[PDB]
């Protein structure tokens, strides 16, 4: 019926740690490794529940150590890479002229190492961008959301470009009026 | 970047059925994506999945305190953080905002239902043509997470519409009361 | 009002 999750990943040589909890497959907050506080989903959730971040950081700590004692049982044996499958699609009904988002839904994938470039008319966009951290599955990969938001043109077409260790190219999904 | 990676993940999982009545933890470890070791509240003790989690699970089930803490987890943990969440998780409920469109399957011979914004994700959608369901010809999205806590999912009926017909798409949703419906007309 | 974290153990070399 329900199902609420605290996922950890502390992943090498990179350093990167990630802390957050899920419901039912959405993030209730992660939490800023370098600014230490916890980072709501949705604002209206920091108004109903609190958490102490501090906490968190001793937990990738020791998810830091375990990874190093877990290496050397594995003798050194590295991660797979998995690639990402990649979906480009609206928030909504796309009207000419009134604002809309474009959604590139990143999916199961694994290192949690990706990056994703929005291109207008083949050029990279950066104003109002917006992206959730790596979401857990449960095969134990890993999805991702990056957000445009956009008016919509019969002049613009739109490109989500994905790299990632187990692709040979950039993964581009396209998207226009 | 060439340098072989290496993960290391925790999942400490909570499950609910009806409510509270019955809860279940899993304390869950994984290296990369192989689950080496595992406390499960049905049994008590940590047990391991793999033999890379055999050391694991001996040294923390000598740990008597580490294994009381996870005994009572389903109450400390689970319970608990399922009472602070429950009204914007649990509780939350978002109605669809229903738009129904033509299309062309090739260069209209596509009906769209699009079923926008809602939460959570259960959601039943039909198509009828002058008050009779249309169940052959119906594709769909699927069901979409958008990531911000709203699903969304298209319903598509192939039909040639004649003049004088009227397409209704109906969708039920806990969010609503009764079923929610928008009509197309030719 | 307060979510509760569920600490993770260190692990035996
Ligand atoms: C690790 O190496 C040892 C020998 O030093 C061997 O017994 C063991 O099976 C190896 N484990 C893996 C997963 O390769
Ligand atoms: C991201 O780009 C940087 C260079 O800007 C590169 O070093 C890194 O490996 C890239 N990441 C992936 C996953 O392709």
């Amino acid at each position: 019926e329900h199902v609420i999750i605290q996922a950890e990943f502390y992943l090498n040589p990179d350093q990167s740690g990630e802390f957050m909890f899920d419901f039912d497959g959405d993030e209730i907050f992660h939490v800023d490794m370098a600014k230490k506080e916890t980072v709501w989903r949705l604002e209206e959730f920091g108004r109903f529940a609190s958490f102490e971040a501090q906490g968190a950081l001793a937990n990738i700590a020791v998810d830091k150590a375990n990874l190093e004692i877990m290496t050397k049982r594995s003798n050194y044996t590295p991660i797979t890479n998995v690639p990402p499958e990649v979906t480009v699609l609206t928030n909504s009904p796309v009207e000419l002229r009134e604002p809309n988002v474009l959604i590139c839904f990143i999916d199961k994938f694994t290192p949690p190492v990706v990056n994703v470039t929005w291109l207008r008319n083949g050029k990279p966009v950066t104003t109002g961008v917006s992206e959730t951290v790596f979401l857990p599955r449960e095969d134990h990969l890993f999805r991702k959301f990056h957000y445009l938001p956009f008016l919509p043109s019969t002049e613009d077409v739109y490109d989500c470009r994905v790299e990632h260790w187990g692709l040979d190219e950039p993964l581009l999904k396209h998207w226009e009026f | 970047d060439t340098r072989p990676r290496f993960l290391e993940q925790v999942k400490h999982e909570c499950h609910f059925f009806n409510g509270t009545e019955r809860v279940r933890f899993l304390d869950r470890y994984f290296y990369h994506q192989e689950e080496y070791v595992r406390f499960d509240s049905d049994v008590g003790e940590y047990r391991a999945v793999t033999e890379l989690g055999r050391p694991s699970a001996e040294y923390w089930n000598s740990q008597k305190d580490l294994l009381e803490q996870r005994r009572a987890a389903v109450d400390t943990y689970c319970r608990h953080n399922y009472g602070v969440g429950e009204s914007f998780t649990v509780q939350r409920r978002v109605y669809p905002e229903v738009t129904v469109y033509p299309a062309k399957t090739q260069p209209h011979n596509l009906l769209v239902c699009s079923v926008n914004g809602f939460y959570p994700g259960s959601i039943e959608v039909r198509w009828f043509r002058n008050g009779q369901e249309e169940k052959t010809g119906v594709v769909s999205t699927g069901l979409i997470q958008n990531g911000d806590w709203t699903f969304q999912t298209l319903v598509m009926l192939e039909t040639v519409p004649r003049s004088g017909e009227v397409y209704t798409c109906q969708v039920e949703h806990p969010s609503l009361t009764s079923p929610l419906t928008v009509e197309w007309r030719a | 009002s307060s979510l509760n974290l569920r600490e993770t153990n260190l692990d035996s070399l």
